[PDB]
């Protein structure tokens, strides 16, 4: 007999899912960062 | 960086040499009253005729 176990272990990764879901967004919103820098240290070409 | 130096370097030289074109421009046409001073001195020769 399982019958307890089946429905809780499975929640167990559910936070694990909501966690990494969080960094992913984290990460993911971190590609706003990407090129920031990149594009305002090369336009100072453009005052050149 | 390399840009704005290429930029800096061009506007540095043509606000330069070819402005300073004044200089064999300048020189060069102050030739004129120098050489035409041998007009100034080709009447006392005229006074010797």
């Amino acid at each position: 007999v399982a019958i307890r176990s089946e429905g809780v272990s499975e929640t167990q990764q559910n936070l694990e899912g909501v966690e990494n879901a969080m960094e992913d967004t984290a990460d993911s919103a971190g590609d706003s960062a990407a090129e920031l820098e990149t594009f305002s240290k090369r336009f100072k070409g453009a005052m050149g | 960086a390399a840009v704005s130096a290429l930029a800096i370097g061009t506007a540095g030289l043509l606000s330069q040499v070819p402005v300073v074109g004044e200089a064999m421009g300048g020189l060069g046409a102050i030739i004129d009253a120098l050489t035409m001073k041998i007009d100034e001195d080709a009447r006392p020769a005229v006074g010797s005729f």
